[PDB]
RNA sequence: UUAAUUGGAUUCAACGCCGGGAACCUCACCGGGGGCGACGGCAGGAUGAAGGCCAGGCUGAAGGUCUUGCCGGACGCGCCGAG
């Protein structure tokens, strides 16, 4: 038995979900099993900062935030399976990394 | 006579570089270890042969952290203290200070009426 | 031009040619010494 | 006037325009030294094809030891009456004492010519 | 003699890209930008509030 | 007080403030050392660089300065405007 691991990473959402719904598709249409996207926890980077530019004023402090979603989809092998997934269409914002595993 | 680690200067003087600072302190020692500066190993060719005679110059310097060596006593060195090179002159305790602590390079603050 | 000197049909080089770059490449003349700035190469006589 | 002691042949007016039009196509297509002291140095190298040489140089010196130089390399050097005539050739506004030329790219046809024209005038 | 001495650490050592202050330049994953150049490019880096 | 505590900021609403970093930098402070102002114009020109560089005296050192002498081979200083 062997696998691959893709790991699919956004931070739109809603292009994450038509990745993932496309690769179920392909998925189930080539008749290979697949393990159910896994949603890996979403990285939330945080960054405060003064808002005056100068020294004046309050001390008041702005939050800007930054949500990245990833997810984890495991394949058992099939070359007929993992010659489709090269021709999907990726979003410039969506990164997807494929490991082979035993 | 003057005593240092429990020897004289005479005595330091024919001790190597290595037990000499094995004596000094560790942050003295440490510095020697990891190397002079370029223009400190400079400074220390131009007072060696200073102290042979050859260099006849005044010998003046910007190395306010240049350790004293024993072999360097019985010399007069002008370290800058910020706007002129003022004079130092070398003793036998000399041994185990940097030269920056001894230039005045803030003068003397007195204090008067309020404004 | 100042450099060469010429008697019989034979050229003099008023100062030694040094080896590293090649010709055209003179000496400094200062009595004890041929010296060169290019790189700073001597060459006590 | 009197030819200077330089002087070991008489060169012909047309072939000192010859060596004038050699100058000026070896710049124009080809590589040409300008000033007698990259003239020499190009000489001893032996890169010199052909030196042409101003018979108004006011210093003797600094074209006196050219044309025994240039026998001795066994290369042709020529004469041209005027160092401002050098000059123009050479396309430059000073005045060229003299000029070695290295690549005679279309003067050739000139300076293998002038080599003969060069070659009897020393016999 | 008028290149300016190599610095590995301090304030020297690091210069905002967009205006070149000298000082406040947050490095949070490497960003290189003076901090008020920040607040009128935040947006277009994808940050949102919240 | 200083050779400097660079300057700014004022009751709230300047005062762990400009600085989300004051050992060299940060420099914008003090004292000292050295160094290029492009381009159009005059003049000069290469009959040799304006840069390098010994030996060294003077410069904190740095061909930095100076006697120094050769060099890579090729056009660059002072002014008028003017960056």
């Amino acid at each position: 038995m062997q696998k691959a691991r893709i790991k699919i990473a956004s931070t739109n959402v809603r292009s994450l979900d038509e990745v993932a719904n496309q690769i179920k598709q392909i998925a189930e249409r080539t008749g290979v099993r697949m393990s159910g996207p896994i949603p890996l926890p979403t990285k939330r980077i945080r960054i405060t900062t003064r808002k005056s530019p100068d020294g004046e004023g309050s001390a008041t402090f702005d939050r800007w935030e930054l949500r990245v979603h990833k997810r984890l989809i495991d394949i058992e092998a099939d070359e007929r399976a993992m010659r489709q997934i090269m021709r999907i269409r990726v979003p410039e914002d969506v990164t997807i990394e494929i490991e082979l595993i035993s | 006579e003057f005593r240092y680690r429990g020897y004289t200067l005479e005595q330091l003087m024919n001790m190597s570089l290595e037990e000499l600072a094995r004596l000094f302190p560790a942050r003295q020692r440490r510095s020697l270890k990891r190397g002079l500066t370029p223009e400190q190993k400079k400074l220390l060719r131009k007072i060696r042969l200073a102290k042979k005679g050859k260099y006849k110059k005044p010998i003046r310097t910007h190395c306010r952290d240049m350790i004293i060596l024993p072999e360097m006593v019985g010399l007069t060195i002008y370290v800058h203290n910020g706007k002129e090179f003022v004079p130092v002159e070398i003793k036998p305790e000399m041994i185990g200070h940097y030269l920056g602590e001894f230039a005045p390079t803030r003068k003397k603050v007195e204090h008067g009426a309020p404004g | 031009w100042k450099l060469y000197e010429i008697k019989d049909g034979k050229v003099i080089r008023k100062n030694k040619f040094c080896p590293r770059c090649g010709p055209g490449v003179f000496m400094a003349d200062h009595g004890d010494r041929w010296a060169c700035g290019k790189c700073g190469y001597t060459e006590w006589k | 006037m009197a030819k200077p002691s330089y002087v070991k042949f008489e060169v012909p007016k047309e072939l000192a325009e010859k060596a004038l039009q050699a100058v000026e196509i070896a710049r124009d297509t080809g590589k040409i030294r300008k000033g007698t002291n990259e003239t020499t140095k190009a000489v001893e190298r032996g890169q010199a094809k052909l030196v042409i040489i101003a018979e108004d140089v006011d210093p003797e010196e600094i074209v006196a030891h050219l044309p025994p130089l240039c026998e001795e390399k066994e290369i042709p050097y020529i004469y041209v009456p005027s160092k401002k005539e050098l000059g123009a050739a050479a396309g430059i506004e000073v005045a060229a004492a003299s000029v070695a030329i290295i690549e005679p790219g279309k003067a050739r046809d000139l300076v293998e010519e002038i080599a003969m024209k060069v070659k009897e005038l020393m016999k | 003699y008028n290149k300016r001495k190599p610095r590995k650490f301090g304030k020297g050592a690091r210069r905002c890209i967009r205006c070149g202050q000298y000082g406040p330049i947050i490095r949070i994953q490497g960003l290189m930008l003076c901090r008020h150049c920040f607040r009128e490019v935040a947006p277009k880096l994808g940050f949102r509030k919240y």
